[PDB]
């Protein structure tokens, strides 16, 4: 039930990515039972920035494309339970460029998405409290926050 | 109306011996595609082969779940100004043409922006 434009744009995304993707990132369509690839569901990894508490970790996301892509944005998820003020308990990332009613435009490449997610790691957005306990720590117990973050960096070590 | 179309006539014998790598070779040289291509199962929408995904290179058409009435999408994936139009290919296997039959249809596939 993917539109032919969706198929066309997804094949191009995979191609632009090959030619040009940020250093240390990876993104690849999932392999299915039969041995073939699913262009609608991708696995990617986001390296934490150096000189920040996220350094050393490579953080796994899944990028899931709707049948109406690129009219509608992908759904991007860390694993459920991932710790960050702008990540839901389910793992869904809250980024304005991923919201159809906000800053998403069909021209947005997978590169722009992964760089946006990476920038979010160390700079949480106050207009998106998505995880209560993480927001509480960040706001009033920064030493408990930092510590949790450093643990998560070790958990997702390269 | 953008994707070109054609029916391939195949043998039931040919579907079990045809290697995916050579199947790509045949399609590329008939319609003048460049080196970097991608090959989809157009029905269930699985990616089966491209310039980087070569896991299925060695398998036969039946070994990658392509049978009677399966449709294939073949695209230009070079990223140049002039791009060869995509062609969609139906797989009609009848009983029986001489075995080892794989006749590609005559299709006028243009170079577009």
């Amino acid at each position: 039930s993917m539109s032919s434009l969706c198929l066309q744009r997804l094949q191009e995304e995979r191609k632009k990515w090959r030619k040009d993707h940020p250093f240390g990132f990876y993104a690849k369509p999932v392999k299915k039972a039969d041995g073939s690839m699913d262009l609608q569901k991708w696995e990617a990894g986001i390296p934490g920035k150096e000189g920040t508490n996220w350094a050393g970790g490579v953080y796994p996301i899944t990028v899931e494309y709707p049948n109406e892509y690129p009219s509608k944005p992908p759904k991007v998820k860390f694993p459920a339970g991932f710790y960050h003020p702008n990540v839901y308990p389910s793992g869904t990332i809250c980024l304005s460029i991923l919201n159809e009613d906000q800053d998403w435009r069909p021209a947005i490449t997978l590169k722009q998405i992964v760089l946006g997610v990476q920038d979010l790691l160390d700079s949480p957005n106050p207009n998106s409290p998505a995880q209560e306990p993480a927001w509480r720590s960040f706001s009033r117990n920064k030493a408990e926050y930092d510590k949790k973050v450093l643990l998560q960096a070790k958990q997702y070590s390269k | 109306s953008k994707v070109c179309r054609g029916v391939i006539k195949l043998s039931s014998d040919c579907l079990n011996k045809m290697k995916l790598s050579d199947f790509v070779v045949l399609i590329r040289e008939k319609y003048s595609y460049p080196q970097d291509i991608s090959l989809l199962d157009a029905s269930n929408q699985r990616l089966l082969f491209d310039y980087d995904f070569e896991d299925l290179n060695d398998r036969t058409l039946s070994e990658i779940n392509l049978g009677n009435g399966s449709i294939i999408l073949f695209s230009d994936e070079e990223g140049d100004t002039m791009i060869r139009k995509a062609i969609e290919l139906f797989l009609d296997v009848d009983d029986e043409l001489p075995c080892n039959t794989c006749s590609l249809p005559d299709v006028e596939v243009p170079l577009i922006k």
